[PDB]
């Protein structure tokens, strides 16, 4: 990464803000609640180790 | 005369600090992280591979290839789209989340190229299937030309406002009737080379 | 225990060669296939946070943590570093911890881009037939050596 | 004079609480549909209010014209396209539900749409996401 | 050179009022931008905020912009040997877009990308276009630079002596 | 960089590292070189270049 | 207290995904469509909904893992009290480790850990 | 266990491991491949139909679009079909240039096989490592022919133009650098334990099965069969150079990998020998070289079959003329299209993650499988 | 029985050695200079026979239409009329659409008057497809050489070897 | 002149017809479709290990459909292998040719191509279906009198 910031420093910040501004897509065939709960549980249980 | 017409719309918004700078920062963030679909069909994908490699780097613009459509912003259509592939291409484009951008790379993706004259299955341009933002001429376009097309796409992306969002959602009109056709099961059922030795039938 | 902890933490962080649930070449994106927007970012953060916490636990459990001194040798630099106390001592400890964490951040980031990835059956074989008996033997050796302390 | 386009294409009665369903194991793996930038013919029941598509209802053909708006559509033009679609479906009676038949139907429907555009019935939609004129640039006669 | 060169080329600068004043005073503006692009939208965005509608014109395939933009022009669609040669006539692009704009629009802005490929006289006409059409603003990328800088297009085309900045 | 990134994340938006023009006379993008021969054109790359060609 | 920080940290860690979801909901647009909501199956139209039904002989390591988790949980308090007490707890936990080893050997020889 | 337990997954046109738009309908019983059905034709542009109603000087750009990695082999077969029909001789310098270009294209094709193969195994760095030198091959081709790919360099009764000044030394320096690069590749990959354990015992093919299935090239040569069409048919000048047919006894994917590495080395030896003994004289045939209306090559009224040893196997052209500029029939025998049909037999009773290894072992690109 | 453990030992150390060998081979590339061409701040100088955008000379065209026949798709459009005073073909319009062009080089090779040439002008991307229909004025524009752009570093692929 | 394979067949009393040689002198024989399934096994018995290519072509529009087989031997120690071309002709109204998939497996895909492009139906082929064209397609594209039915996405990009 060279162009997102001086030496690509702002590349990951750009990725995060893009994912923030990206449309939240839910599956029609599956279950919404498990879909929303899964990654939250993973990130909570990983953050709790700090 | 195939004329053009502007529909009726309201005044935009007007803002001082919050909305304008938020929109500018959102545009800048979507500039530097245009993740391609890793959609490859034909020979042009090789040059696409040459833009993933070391001599011309995808990573300088961001532009990390993501396999799943849900994680892809840009679809960079490389290759001829046959009749057998075009519905799959349109699904893949539709499954990508908004906002999404299309670059038609290669002469076969703009107008059909060499196959525009005698091929009985080549779709003459994906503009008949997907809305294309930037057209990239050339049979195997040089990877620098691909970067130039991506630069022009960034030039158009940075010009976006919030109003363009309501230009992007589909109108979603439908019409349903009975067809009285003949319903038949799929020919390709997945049964292949299983109990083949008992299929002689002399 | 150091090697087995490295391999087990790399498997739990799902870094290559243990990237099987998210293996892009076998499945399109794994469990992240249908995930778009902020949730994919969450499942990305969580992965990198797991990598960071694994590196921190490597430098805490097996390396010396914030400690950097050689009491058995007349190392002037290390003695002068350990002689500092207060705000500056805590700052130097944070610096040392971050450097030791960055070593075992550099190693797995390289590991992803160097080795090929494992297979599911071979992953199970490595986990259950090469790492577990070896860890049991390491625990037995640790207990036998700790018998001398009491 | 008169009313004109008096056919007034009658859709099937609207269902309620329709939930999205995938195709079955035996019927899956096939397209049973014709999708293209201006026309989507699906052998499914798609409702527009909740965006739910039931693909197990293979006895219904759902037609979606111009999802990414490139033309400005009035209700009369929609009715014209819909009566043409009904006539085309009734014309192909006895044909299989394969992708080939639906692609042919979509091809004639898009030829009709291009004829309407060049006759002045519809105009290109400005304030669209793109301006590429897939049916041809503005030209004079 | 350094110091100022290596100091912030950030996109939060207060040059925007000067940019709008220049684009209102000097109707035709030559613009120079970063090579990787994307730092032009901050300046075109505020023009689009005032009601201006953009017409994107590529200068490579422009083809004698006088009759391409301000006149009805003949173009031949590409036959591939299956059709006889047909001569189509296209409406004047900028005037068609002008007469087809909504009444509330402030005007039309012609964004001429890759204007370096045009000759001197083509740039002269592109600079003098707003004199003929009052409600048209001309923006032409005449090159690339480390930072966004704009000049009057008449100065670049040679109608006005190039004053030192 | 890993240690001091909280301090680099502030300075990075207020710094640009864009590469400079080949001639050290181009004050403006519309400026013309005095003599277009003293520039060095044809920088090589890794198989056949040294550190002087960057 | 050493555990109110734990509760506050847990509350903050649970709040963070809620904040991310709320920010995405108020920032990202919605443009839902019937083609977009279809399940992704590499372009082709998915057949019957998911579902694999693995073999038992593959997933027989989980029954070993349930027992081994309990054994490794039971080994921790002995290690915490290894220094306060002496060789008595060494003899006590030696049988535990030996039974663990014998169970691992049985699972290895019977083919439970084979794929 | 017949149904509702067997998962039918369409690992289809859009898949990173699927080279191009190959589709596999794979039936899995808990990560075990019961069987797989290959669906191809997502890139079928009808090139055999476009082969008619096109002259040879018009059809030559179309030729490089099958096997776009090894373009010179397709160009060679297209220009040596009709020149054999018309009994056109090729000058020795043109033949040597053709041999050099064919061997360079074989090197490039083996490289850009090794890349996606190791990517499918799991290593992404070798892709960039091969691209570092395939860019040098592209530079040589663009210096000589004028483009990186789709060269349009081969012509009937010769070549388009002579080699530019300063090309021999550049190619020799490339060979010297590429030998070192190949040694680095073999040091990094060949004995790696993960690579071996992913590759060592997958896709065992018997020699008799390889012969019956119609396999050719590194697929057939990796089953104990020393069958190379360069030494059997005495193509061009391959009888003058010292080289060895690379074949291995075991049938697994490791044998195919070793065969392709050895073929790259032998190819480099062939470029070195050819450049050391390059002849002089003309390159275009002066007999055929002759505002006025220009006719194309009128094919004679007889059938013909011509073969070439492509890096993927045997590439063939069956040509039926009609005493006119447009050929009556132009059938393409693609090596990948015939090598692909053994895949369901190999992946049967294997595992899901082994499909990538098996498919990367076979040099399949989808632009040549369909036409 | 002991020999099995010994063989397990020697077949484990070998794997560790080869993993370290892969690590060393990969990390030895950190001491080597990058090969990346930093487009668009750096541009690679094209070859002497690179096939790019067509350049057309209007005065040298005779409307003989052999460039159309030599094209694989008959792409070039040559609208001409006969000047009855001299009975020579007068050219009215010449157009090549670069959305269908494949840059094969047949037109520039089989043109008898040699009015068609290949330039180095790649990067012809446009936002609109129909803007790629270059007429005789757009084709007649001189290409912009990257050696004349002094804000970039022109990269040469190989040493000039002209000595 | 009589070829080696033709002389062997007339020695073994197998009906056929010699159509001559190509430009390389490879023998070309014509086999009746009713005898082709019995003659293919005898061809392998002769020693033709390798089915190099299977092809189909149109003799004339509105005329016969010809299916072409190229055969050779792969063996150790043979300098010049023996190659033979063999053509089986079927009527256009209902083309039926026995499949050699049970003799050489290499025909497995190739005959399907001959079914997909020209419509020649192969009897004992166990998986005879369209391979290159879409599976729901109606018509055989490579026949000389085929006409494309005016699909929208095949027409000119307007
Ligand atoms: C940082 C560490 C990076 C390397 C760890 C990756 C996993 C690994 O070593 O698997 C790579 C191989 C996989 O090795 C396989 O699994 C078992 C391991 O003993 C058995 O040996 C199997 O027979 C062998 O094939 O692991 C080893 O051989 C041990 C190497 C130890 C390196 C330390
Ligand atoms: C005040 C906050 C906004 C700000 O600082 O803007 C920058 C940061 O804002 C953002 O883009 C969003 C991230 C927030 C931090 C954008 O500039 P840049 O770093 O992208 O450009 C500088 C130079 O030309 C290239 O390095
Ligand atoms: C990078 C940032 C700088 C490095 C880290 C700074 C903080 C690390 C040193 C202090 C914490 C670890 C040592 C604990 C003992 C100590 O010195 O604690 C101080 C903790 O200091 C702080 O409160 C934090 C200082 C500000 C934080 C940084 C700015 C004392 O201040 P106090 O408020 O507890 O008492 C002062 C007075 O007598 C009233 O009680
Ligand atoms: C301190 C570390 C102490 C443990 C040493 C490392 C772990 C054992 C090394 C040997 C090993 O990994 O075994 C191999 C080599 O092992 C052999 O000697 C092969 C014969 C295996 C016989 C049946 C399994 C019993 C093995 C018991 C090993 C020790 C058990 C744990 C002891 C703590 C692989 O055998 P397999 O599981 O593939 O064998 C099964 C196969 O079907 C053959 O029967
Ligand atoms: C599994 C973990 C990774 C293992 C392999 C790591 C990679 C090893 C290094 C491979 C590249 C060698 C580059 C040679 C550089 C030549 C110039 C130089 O400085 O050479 C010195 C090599 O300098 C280095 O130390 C190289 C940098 C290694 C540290 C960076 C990698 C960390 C992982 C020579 O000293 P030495 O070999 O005795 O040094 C090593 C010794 O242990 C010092 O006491
Ligand atoms: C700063 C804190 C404030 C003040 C707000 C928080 C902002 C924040 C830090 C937001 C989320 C940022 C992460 C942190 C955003 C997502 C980053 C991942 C984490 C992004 C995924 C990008 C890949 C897409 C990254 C790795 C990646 C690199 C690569 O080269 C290849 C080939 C592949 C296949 C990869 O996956
Ligand atoms: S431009 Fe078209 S024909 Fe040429 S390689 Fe690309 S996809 Fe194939
Ligand atoms: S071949 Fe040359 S002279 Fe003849 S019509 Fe074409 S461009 Fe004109
Ligand atoms: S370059 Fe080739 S494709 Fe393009 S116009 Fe000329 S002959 Fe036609």
């Amino acid at each position: 990464p060279e162009y997102a910031g001086p030496l690509g420093i702002l590349q990951a910040l750009a990725d995060g803000t893009k994912l923030l501004f990206k449309e939240n897509l839910l599956p029609s065939r599956g279950d919404t609640y498990l879909f929303s709960i899964g990654p939250s549980i993973a990130v909570i249980s990983i953050l709790l180790g700090y | 005369m195939n004329s053009i017409e502007f529909p009726l719309l309201d005044q935009i918004a007007q803002n001082s600090v919050i909305s304008t700078t938020s929109n500018d920062l959102s545009n800048w963030s979507r500039l530097s992280s245009l993740w391609p679909l890793l959609y490859g069909t034909s020979c042009c994908f090789i040059e696409f591979a040459s833009l993933i490699g070391s001599r011309f780097d995808f990573d300088r613009y961001g532009l990390v290839p993501r396999a799943s459509p849900r994680q892809a912003d840009l679809i960079l259509t490389a290759g001829t789209v046959t009749m057998k592939m075009a519905p799959s291409l349109l699904r893949l484009y539709e499954q990508m989340p908004e906002p999404k951008y299309v670059i038609a790379m290669g002469a076969c993706t703009i107008t059909g190229g060499m196959f525009s004259t005698d091929s009985y299955s080549t779709v003459r341009g994906v503009d008949k299937l997907i809305p294309v933002d930037v057209y990239l001429p050339g049979c195997p376009p040089k990877p620098e030309a691909v970067i130039d097309a991506i630069t022009k796409l960034r030039k158009k992306i940075s010009r976006e406002i919030y109003e363009d969002r309501i230009k992007s959602q589909p109108k979603n009109r439908c019409f349903t009737i009975n067809h009285k056709f003949r319903v038949g099961r799929s020919i390709h059922t997945g049964n292949y080379d299983q109990a083949l030795l008992y299929k002689y039938k002399s | 225990g150091f090697i087995v902890f490295i391999i087990s933490s790399l498997a739990e962080c799902e870094r290559l060669p243990f990237d099987l649930p998210e293996a892009e070449e076998e499945l399109v994106a794994g469990y992240q296939t249908e995930y778009s927007g902020i949730k994919f970012g969450l499942f990305y953060v969580a992965s990198y946070l797991n990598l960071l916490i694994s590196s921190l636990f490597v430098t805490v459990l097996y390396l010396g943590g914030w400690n950097l001194s050689i009491p058995y040798i007349f190392i002037s630099e290390f003695f002068e570093i350990n002689k500092i106390d207060g705000v500056f001592g805590t700052t130097i400890g944070i610096f040392i911890t971050l450097a030791k964490t960055f070593l075992f951040l550099f190693i797995p980031i390289t590991t992803r881009w160097t080795l090929p990835r494992l297979r599911m059956d071979q992953l199970l074989n490595l986990g259950w037939k090469f790492l577990l008996p070896i860890s049991l033997g390491n625990l037995l050796l640790t207990t036998s050596s700790q018998l001398f302390s009491l | 004079e008169m009313k004109e386009v008096l056919k007034r294409a009658t859709p099937i009665e609207a269902q309620v609480n329709v939930k999205s369903r995938n195709l079955e194991r035996e019927y899956g793996g096939q397209w049973l549909s014709s999708v293209t930038r201006h026309v989507r013919i699906y052998a499914a029941y798609i409702d527009p209010v909740t965006c739910a598509m039931d693909q197990t209802q293979m006895d219904k053909l759902t037609l979606m014209i111009d999802p990414t708006d490139e033309f400005l559509w009035n209700d009369e033009t929609l009715n014209k396209v819909y009566v043409y679609f009904e006539e085309l479906v009734d014309h192909y009676e006895g044909a299989p539900l394969t992708e080939y038949t639906l692609r042919l139907i979509g091809s004639d429907i898009e030829h009709y749409i291009r004829k309407m555009l060049y006759e002045g019935e519809i105009k290109y939609n400005m304030n669209s996401r793109v301006l590429n004129f897939s049916m041809g640039k503005p030209r004079m006669k | 050179i350094g110091i100022r060169d290596f100091i912030g080329g950030d996109l939060v600068k207060f040059d925007l009022g000067t940019w709008l004043s220049d684009v209102e005073e000097h109707k035709a503006i030559a613009m120079y931008s970063p090579h990787e692009g994307g730092y032009e939208g901050r300046y075109l965005n505020r023009l689009r905020y005032q009601g201006y509608h953009f017409l994107d014109v590529s200068a490579r395939g422009l083809g004698d912009p006088e009759t391409t933009l301000t006149k009805v022009h003949p173009v031949c669609p590409p036959h591939v040997g299956k059709q006889p040669i047909a001569r189509w006539w296209f409406p004047p692009e900028v005037d068609y877009r002008l007469e087809a704009l909504p009444s509330d629009a402030k005007g039309l802005v012609v964004w001429v990308i890759e204007a370096k490929v045009l000759s001197k006289a083509e740039l002269q006409f592109l600079a003098m276009l707003p004199s003929l059409r009052p409600k048209v603003r001309v923006i032409a990328e005449c090159g690339n630079w480390r930072k966004v800088m704009w000049k009057p297009l008449k100065e670049i085309a040679g109608l006005v002596p190039l004053q030192e900045a | 960089v890993f240690i001091f990134f909280p301090g680099i994340l502030v300075w990075a938006p207020f710094l640009n590292f864009r590469k400079f023009p080949r001639d050290p006379t181009m004050k403006y993008p519309w400026s013309k070189p005095e003599n277009p021969s003293e520039v060095k054109g044809g920088f090589l790359k890794y198989p056949w270049a040294t550190i002087e060609d960057y | 207290y050493e555990y109110d920080i734990f509760w506050a940290f847990l509350i903050i860690s649970s709040v963070i995904p809620i904040l991310a979801f709320l920010f995405s909901g108020i920032l990202a647009p919605i443009s839902k469509g019937p083609e977009k909501l279809s399940s992704y199956e590499s372009g082709i139209e998915p057949m019957g909904d998911a579902w694999l039904q693995f073999r038992i002989r593959y997933y027989m390591f989980a029954l070993v893992f349930v027992v081994f988790d309990v054994e490794t949980v039971f080994l921790y308090p002995w290690a915490m009290s290894f220094d306060i007490l002496g060789v008595s707890v060494f003899i006590e936990a030696l049988i535990f480790v030996l039974i663990l080893i014998v169970g691992l050997v049985y699972a290895w020889r019977k083919g439970a850990l084979e794929w | 266990t017949t149904r509702k337990d067997l998962m039918i997954v369409n690992m289809g046109p859009h898949h990173p491991s699927m080279h191009g738009v190959l589709r596999l309908i794979v039936t899995l019983d808990g990560e075990d491949v019961i069987d797989c059905e290959p669906i191809v034709g997502y890139l079928h542009r009808g090139m055999e139909k476009i082969a008619e109603n096109r002259t040879i000087i018009q059809y030559l750009p179309y030729v490089t679009r099958w096997d776009y990695l090894a373009t010179m082999f397709t160009e060679a077969i297209t220009v040596n079909g009709p020149e054999q029909l018309g009994n056109i001789q090729v000058p020795k310098r043109a033949s040597y240039i053709r041999v050099i270009m064919l061997e360079l294209s074989r090197i490039a094709s083996h490289l850009l096989w090794l890349g996606p193969f190791m990517a499918d195994i799991g290593a992404q760095t070798p892709f960039f490592y091969i691209l570092r030198e395939r860019e040098l091959i592209y530079d040589l081709f663009e210096a000589a022919t004028g483009m990186r790919m789709m060269h349009n360099y081969f012509r009937i009764g010769g070549v388009a133009a002579d080699l530019p000044y300063g090309w021999i030394d550049k190619c020799l320096d490339f060979c010297d650098y590429f030998l070192i690069g190949l040694t680095e590749y073999q040091k990094l990959i060949t004995r790696n334990p993960i690579f071996l354990e992913r590759v060592e015992n997958v896709g065992i093919i018997g020699g008799e099965e390889a012969i019956n299935w119609g396999l050719s090239g590194p697929m057939l040569r990796a089953s104990g069969i020393q069958w190379d069409l360069r030494k059997v048919d005495h193509y061009e000048c391959y009888d003058e150079f010292d080289w060895e047919v690379q074949w291995q006894k075991e049938g697994d994917s490791l044998a195919r990998y070793l065969i392709r590495i050895g073929e790259m080395a032998e190819s480099v030896k062939i470029i070195q020998q050819a450049l050391e003994g390059i002849p002089g004289g003309p390159y275009e045939n002066l007999e055929i070289r002759r505002k006025k209306p220009s006719p194309a090559f009128e094919l004679s009224k007889q059938e013909l079959y011509v073969r070439v040893e492509a890096p993927k196997g045997e590439l063939g052209i069956f040509l039926i003329g009609d005493q006119s500029v447009f050929p009556w029939r132009w059938k393409i025998r693609p090596p990948g299209f015939i090598n692909l049909q053994i895949l369901p037999q190999l992946v049967k009773k294997m595992k899901l993650a082994d499909i990538m290894t098996i498919l990367g072992s076979i040099d399949i690109i989808m632009g040549e499988v369909d036409r | 029985m002991v020999t099995g453990f010994i063989n397990y030992g020697q077949q484990t150390i070998r794997a560790a050695r080869y993993i370290g060998q892969s690590f060393m081979i990969t990390l030895s590339h950190a001491n080597r200079l990058p090969v990346t061409i930093q487009y668009p701040y750096e541009k690679l100088i094209t070859s002497e026979r690179f096939r790019g955008r067509i350049h057309f000379e209007f005065d040298k065209c005779i409307a003989c239409e052999v460039c159309v026949r030599a094209c694989p798709i008959d792409l070039p459009v040559v609208d001409w009329k006969l000047e009855t005073d001299i009975r020579k073909k007068r050219l009215l319009n010449y157009s090549i659409d670069f959305g269908i062009c494949i840059f094969c080089g047949n037109c520039v090779e089989y043109c008898p008057t040699n009015c068609l040439s290949m330039t180095e002008e790649y990067e012809l991307s446009t936002y609109d497809r129909h803007e790629l229909n270059y007429n005789q004025i757009a084709l007649g524009r001189l290409p912009i050489s990257i050696t004349d752009d002094y804000t970039i570093r022109t990269i040469l692929n190989s040493p000039q070897t002209k000595e | 002149m009589q070829g080696r394979l033709s002389a062997w067949l007339v020695k073994h009393g197998l009906v056929h017809r010699s159509l001559g040689f190509d430009y390389q002198g490879i023998e070309t024989l014509q086999i009746k479709p009713e005898d082709w399934h019995s003659i293919a096994v005898i061809l392998y018995v002769y020693g033709y290990n390798y089915l190099r290519s299977q092809c189909a072509y149109d003799v004339a529009p509105g005329g016969l459909l010809a299916s072409v087989y190229h055969l050779t031997r792969i063996e150790y120690g043979v300098d010049q292998p023996e190659e033979v071309c063999i053509k089986v002709f079927a009527p256009r109204r209902n083309p039926r040719i026995p499949s050699v998939f049970w003799v050489w497996k290499s025909a497995d895909f190739q005959e399907r191509e001959s079914y997909d492009m020209f419509g020649i139906s192969y009897d004992n082929h166990p998986r005879l279906k369209r391979i290159l064209m879409p599976e729901s397609w109606i018509g055989w594209p490579l026949r000389k009198d085929y006409i494309v039915p005016n699909f929208y996405e095949i027409q000119d990009a307007y």
